[PDB]
C-alpha cells in the first residue's frame, strides 16, 4: 500500500572503480532514489565538491555500512534510522568510517546522521578521520545492541579544529553536527523502567510497541519509524499472519481471512512473479530436500518427494559462501547434480588458480561434472572457458535458467569475453525472468539466430547480444545454422546443434 | 600514493582487472579496476556495459 | 507440561439422576479428586449437611458452571479460579445460580468463590437464592469479559439479616464470604492504566504478560496464574511456537529448534499417534474433504485426493449433525455410500421409536444397512438400540477401523449396550486405535469374551468391561462357544466364518 | 413446590426417567431411572 524505493547495494570494500570521477558515477548510479538497501552502503573515494544530496534519501541499510578514503567535505546521510548488519564489514563492523581524508589537509568535515537511533547488529569503528566533527560527542550506547558495545575500537580527533561545539540545547552535548538539528536523539537509554524497546519521551505512556525500531510516533504498532521484524502495510509483526489458525476446540485449522505471505521483511497477499509458494504461506526462492516444483495451473509451488532430485547450493550461498567461482576445490561437490540452488560463476581464476585463495587450477576435463544440471534457480555468469573448447558443451543439458537471482540484480545469463565459437545450449528452453547478455565473445557467430523472447517467462526481459563475432565474418567464414534449420536458430553449426 | 605502497606482486594476482596497491593505514591490500569492473577483487564485469 | 489433574464434568443440566441421595454419589464419583473440569461442572440438588468439600480441589472449568436447586448450606467452590465458557448454559451464561433453596426460604448461603478472577466468555446469572450471603458484594467488572457486562443478570436479594458484614480490608466492601481470606482479590479494574490485561497491582510495574489469565505473580510470560489461550510448558503464548520460521534475509525457510506442536490448547513435542498431523505443525481429528489419511514411519499426515476418493460423513455431534441425539429417519438422508465416518455415530432407542420433541419420525430398521459400507470411524461408535429383527450388529460387519480421537464421556470408543443380539458380528473389526471398550447389559450376547481384544488396542492403557451380559456357564450349555474351526482367539459368532484366526 | 407436571406428554421429553416441571425456573427437567444420564436421560452412564 505504501512501497519505498529500494536498490541492490555495494560489495566493494576498499577497492576503486577507476577515476575518482568514474567511481562516482558509479556510486551515484548505484543509490540515486533509493530509500531501503538491500545490501550495503560503501562511500569511498568521494573527492571534495561532488554533491552527495541524493544520499538524503537513504532510510535504511539491510548489511553493513562503510565510509572510507572520502575527502568530501560533508556527507548527508540525514535520514538514514537503521542499520540491520544483516552482513558484517571486516567480520566484526556494521559501521566502519576509515581514513577519510589525504595528506593530513583536507577531509571528511560533518557526517550528521541525525537519524540514525539504530545498528540492530554488528558493532561500530572510527579511525584517522583527521577532520571529522562532533562524532565523538555521541552515545553509542542508544545506537548498538549491548552485546556489540564491547567490540567497539573507535579513537577520533580534531587535526582540523574547525570544529563547532555541540549546540547548548543538545542532551548531555551530544550531536552529529553544528545546530539543533543535528542534536543526538535517545530513546534506548533514557527510557521508563516498565519499557521493552524504545520510547518517545521518559514517559511510562511514551513507550514504543516491541517491533518497535529506533523510535515511534506514538505507542502503538503503526506508529514505529522503522520495523523490528517483519512489516506489514502499516504495521510491524514479529511474524506475518498465517493463512491457517489452529482452533483449540476442533482440533482443526480454520482459514485465517487476515493471512498473508512472509516476503523477505514484508507480508502481502500474493507471492510475487517467479518465487515458490509454501505450505506456510510464504515465498521462498528455493524448496527442501524433500520438495519440488508445481505450476502450470496457479503459482509454482512446493510439495514433497522419495526419488527426489539432487539439489545442490550454487556459488554465494551454503560451503561457497566466500567462492569466486566453480573451481578445483569445490568442482568436487557439484557431484551429480541435477538442479542448482542458487547461481553458477566461472571466472578466470578457476583456470589459473587462485594463491591468495589456496585454489590450485581447474582441470577443463571436470567441467564436465556439469553436464547432469538440468536446472538453475538463480543465475549462470560464465567470464571464462577452457582455452581450446569450441563452445559450453558442458551446458548442452542445462534446460531451465529460472532467474530467481540476478548479477547485478539484473542478469539471469552472462557470456562475456570468451574464445568460444558456438554456444552450445542445445536444451535450453526456458530463461524464467532476467537479461541476458552476449557480448565480448570475438569469435562467438550463432548467438544471434535464436529466437530468445520465445524463451523468456516475464515482461521486460530482453537481450544484449553485441560486439561478438560480426556477422559478415561469420557468413563469409561460412558459420550459420544447418540447412535443416528453418525455425528459431541454432546453438551452433551442427545438425543438433538446432532450435 | 601518501595512503598507499606498492603491492608484492604475487604469482596469481590480486586484482583480476585492475592495480592492486597497498593501503598503509589499513595494512592490506586494495584494488583500483580496470574501466569495466567491479568487486573487492575486480572479478566481475559490469554486465552494465 | 500439563500439571492438573482432569476430569469429564456433566451435561445433564437440571436434571436429577434418580434419589438425591444417588444423584449426590454420581456429582461425588464425577469430581472427587478433580482439578480441571474439561467440560461443564454442574452442582444441583444437594442437600443440606451433605458434604461437598471435595470441591476445594477444583481449579478451573472449561465450560459453564451451572449451581441450581441446592438446600445445602455452604458449596466451597474455594479455589475455582478460571471459568473458561467454551460452552454455554441457556445460550449465555458461564456462570449460573438459580433457585437454591427448599420450601421455608432456607438454602445455599456460602458460595465463597475467593478465587475466581475470570470468566473468559459468557454473562453470569444469579436468581431466586433466598438465602444467599455477602456475593451482592461482588464486583463482576473485574471478573466478566467487557462484552457481557451487559448480557449479566445478577441479583442477590436476601435476608440481610442472616448475612455478616464484609470485612474491613475489603476492596469496596466486596468480599465472597466472612473474613479477609473472601475479600474480591482484585486484577483488572485497579490496573495501571497502560496495561493491556489483568495486573497484580495498581503500579505500572505490577502488570501481567498479555496471555495471563485472571491474574499472575510476575511481568513474564511463565508467571500467569493461568492461561488465555496455548500452554507451551511453563508459558502463556499467543500460538504454540512453528517448527519452522520464514528467513526474510536468505527468502527460505528455516527449521525452529523452539517448534512444537498444537494439540487442542497445548504445545507439545509430538502429535498424539491416533491424530492426523498436518503440514502446519498441528494435531487435528481430520483431514479436508479433498484428500485422505496417509500411513508413514509413525506419522499420519494428509494427502490431496487422486481422482475422485473415498468419500467422507460427518458423524452425531459434528456439524449438522451437532444437535442431533443419534442417526434417525431425518439424519439417514446423508450416510449412504460413506466409507468413513469422521466423528461419531450413536445409535440410541430414539431413532426406532421417533422423538416428538423434535419432530422426528420413526426409523426404518432396515436403512442401516447403508452403513455396511463403513470401514472406519474417526472417533466413537455408542449403540444403545439396535432393531429387534437382527442377532447381530449386521450393518456393521464391514467397520476394520475406529480410532477413538473422540470418545463418549471421554472414555469409551466402543460402547455397546442393552441389546438383544447374540453375537457382536464384527467380523470385519481389525483395530480400536484408541479408548476402553464396553459391552454390557446384554442378555443374549454370548462371545464378546473370547476376543483378544488387546490384541486390536495400539494405545496404552485401553481396557475392557465386557460383563453383565449372557453367562460364560449358560452360553456353554447352550453349545455356544466358538465353532471347533476357530481354534484360535476367539470368535465374534458360532458360525466357521466369525472366526478371528 | 419447586415442581409441578409436564405438559404435552407426547413422545416423551425424558427417555429414561420421569419429566417434571420445574415451576420456579419456569421448563421441564428431567429425573432419570438409575443408570442414564443427559438432560433427557438420553444416555447409559457406562461408568458401571
Ligand atoms: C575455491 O573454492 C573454495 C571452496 O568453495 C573457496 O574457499 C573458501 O575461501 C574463503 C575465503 O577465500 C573461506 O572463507 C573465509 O574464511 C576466512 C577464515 O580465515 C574468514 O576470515 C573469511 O571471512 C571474512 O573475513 C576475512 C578477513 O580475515 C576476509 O579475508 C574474507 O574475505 C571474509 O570477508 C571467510 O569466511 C571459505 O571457508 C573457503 N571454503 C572452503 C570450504 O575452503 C575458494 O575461495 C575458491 N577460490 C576461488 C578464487 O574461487
Ligand atoms: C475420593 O478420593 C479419595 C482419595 O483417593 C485417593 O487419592 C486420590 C488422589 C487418588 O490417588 C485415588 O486413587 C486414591 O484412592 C478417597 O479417599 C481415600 O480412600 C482410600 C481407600 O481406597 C483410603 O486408603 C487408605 O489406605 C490405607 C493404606 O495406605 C489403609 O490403611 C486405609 O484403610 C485406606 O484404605 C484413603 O485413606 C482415603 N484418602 C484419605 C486419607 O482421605 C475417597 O474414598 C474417594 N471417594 C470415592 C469413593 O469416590
Ligand atoms: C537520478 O535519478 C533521477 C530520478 O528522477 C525521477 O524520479 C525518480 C524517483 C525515478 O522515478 C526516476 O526514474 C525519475 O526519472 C533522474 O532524473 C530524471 O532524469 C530523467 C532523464 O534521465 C528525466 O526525464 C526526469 O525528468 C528526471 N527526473 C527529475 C529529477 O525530475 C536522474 O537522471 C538520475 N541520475 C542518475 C542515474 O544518477
Ligand atoms: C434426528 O436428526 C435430526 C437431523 O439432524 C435432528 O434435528 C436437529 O435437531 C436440533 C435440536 O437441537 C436442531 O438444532 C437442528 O437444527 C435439527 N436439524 C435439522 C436440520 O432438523 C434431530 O434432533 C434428531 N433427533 C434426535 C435428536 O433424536
Ligand atoms: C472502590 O473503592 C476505592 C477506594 O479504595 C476507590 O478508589 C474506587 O473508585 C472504588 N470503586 C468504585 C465502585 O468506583
Ligand atoms: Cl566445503
Ligand atoms: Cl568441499
Ligand atoms: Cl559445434
Ligand atoms: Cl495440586
Ligand atoms: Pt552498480
Ligand atoms: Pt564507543
Ligand atoms: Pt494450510
Ligand atoms: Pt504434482
Ligand atoms: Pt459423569
Ligand atoms: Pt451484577
Amino acid at each position: 500500500l505504501e512501497e519505498k524505493k529500494v536498490c541492490q547495494g555495494t560489495s566493494n570494500k576498499l577497492t576503486q572503480l577507476g577515476t575518482f570521477e568514474d567511481h562516482f558515477l558509479s556510486l551515484q548510479r548505484m543509490f540515486n532514489n533509493c530509500e531501503v538497501v538491500l545490501g550495503n552502503l560503501e562511500i569511498t573515494y568521494v573527492q571534495r565538491n561532488y554533491d552527495l544530496s541524493f544520499l538524503k534519501t537513504i532510510q535504511e541499510v539491510a548489511g553493513y555500512v562503510l565510509i572510507a578514503l572520502n575527502t568530501v567535505e560533508r556527507i548527508p546521510l540525514e535520514n538514514l534510522q537503521i542499520i540491520r548488519g544483516n552482513m558484517y564489514y571486516e567480520n566484526s563492523y556494521a559501521l566502519a568510517v576509515l581514513s577519510n581524508y589525504d595528506a593530513n589537509k583536507t577531509g571528511l568535515k560533518e557526517l550528521p546522521m541525525r537519524n540514525l537511533q539504530e545498528i540492530l547488529h554488528g558493532a561500530v569503528r572510527f579511525s584517522n578521520n583527521p577532520a571529522l566533527c562532533n562524532v565523538e560527542s555521541i552515545q553509542w550506547r542508544d545506537i548498538v545492541s549491548s552485546d556489540f558495545l564491547s567490540n567497539m575500537s573507535m579513537d577520533f580527533q580534531n587535526h582540523l579544529g574547525s570544529c563547532q561545539k555541540c549546540d547548548p540545547s543538545c542532551p548531555n552535548g551530544s550531536c552529529w553536527g553544528a545546530g539543533e538539528e543535528n542534536c543526538q536523539k535517545l530513546t534506548k537509554i533514557i527510557c521508563a523502567q516498565q519499557c521493552s524497546g524504545r520510547c518517545r519521551g521518559k514517559s511510562p505512556s511514551d513507550c514504543c510497541h516491541n517491533q518497535c525500531a529506533a523510535g515511534c510516533t506514538g505507542p502503538r504498532e503503526s506508529d514505529c519509524l522503522v520495523c523490528r521484524k517483519f512489516r506489514d502495510e502499516a504495521t510491524c509483526k514479529d511474524t506475518c499472519p498465517p493463512l491457517m489458525l489452529y482452533n483449540p476446540t476442533t482440533y482443526q485449522m480454520d482459514v485465517n481471512p487476515e493471512g498473508k505471505y512472509s516476503f523477505g521483511a514484508t507480508c502481502v497477499k500474493k507471492c510475487p512473479r517467479n518465487y515458490v509458494v509454501t505450505d506456510h504461506g510464504s515465498c521462498v526462492r528455493a524448496c527442501g530436500a524433500d520438495s519440488y516444483e508445481m505450476e502450470e495451473d496457479g503459482v509454482r509451488k512446493c510439495k514433497k518427494c522419495g526419488p527426489c532430485r539432487k539439489v545442490c547450493n550454487g556459488i554465494g550461498i551454503g560451503e561457497f559462501k566466500d567462492s569466486l567461482s566453480i573451481n578445483a576445490t569445490n568442482i568436487k561437490h557439484f557431484k551429480n547434480c541435477t538442479s542448482i540452488s542458487g547461481d553458477l560463476h566461472i571466472l578466470p581464476v578457476a583456470f589459473r588458480g587462485d594463491s591468495f585463495t589456496h585454489t590450485p587450477p581447474l582441470d577443463p576435463q571436470e567441467l564436465d561434472i556439469l553436464k547432469t544440471v538440468k536446472e538453475i534457480t538463480g543465475f549462470l555468469l560464465i567470464q571464462a572457458w577452457p582455452e581450446n573448447r569450441t563452445d559450453l558443451h558442458a551446458f548442452e543439458n542445462l534446460e531451465i535458467i529460472r532467474g530467481r537471482t540476478k548479477q547485478h540484480g539484473q542478469f539471469s545469463l552472462a557470456v562475456v569475453s570468451l574464445n568460444i565459437t558456438s554456444l552450445g545450449l542445445r536444451s535450453l528452453k526456458e530463461i524464467s525472468d532476467g537479461d541476458v547478455i552476449i557480448s565480448g565473445n570475438k569469435n562467438l557467430c550463432y548467438a544471434n539466430t535464436i529466437n530468445w523472447k520465445k524463451l523468456f517467462g516475464t515482461s521486460g526481459q530482453k537481450t544484449k547480444i553485441i560486439s561478438n563475432r560480426g556477422e559478415n565474418s561469420c557468413k563469409a567464414t561460412g558459420q550459420v545454422c544447418h540447412a535443416l534449420c528453418s525455425p528459431e536458430g541454432c546453438w551452433g553449426p551442427e545438425p543438433r546443434d538446432c532450435v | 600514493v601518501s595512503h598507499f605502497n606498492d603491492c608484492p606482486d604475487s604469482h596469481t594476482q590480486f586484482c583480476f582487472h585492475g592495480t592492486c596497491r597497498f593501503l598503509v593505514q589499513e595494512d592490506k591490500p586494495a584494488c583500483v579496476c580496470h574501466s569495466g569492473y567491479v568487486g573487492a577483487r575486480c572479478e566481475h564485469a559490469d554486465l552494465l556495459a
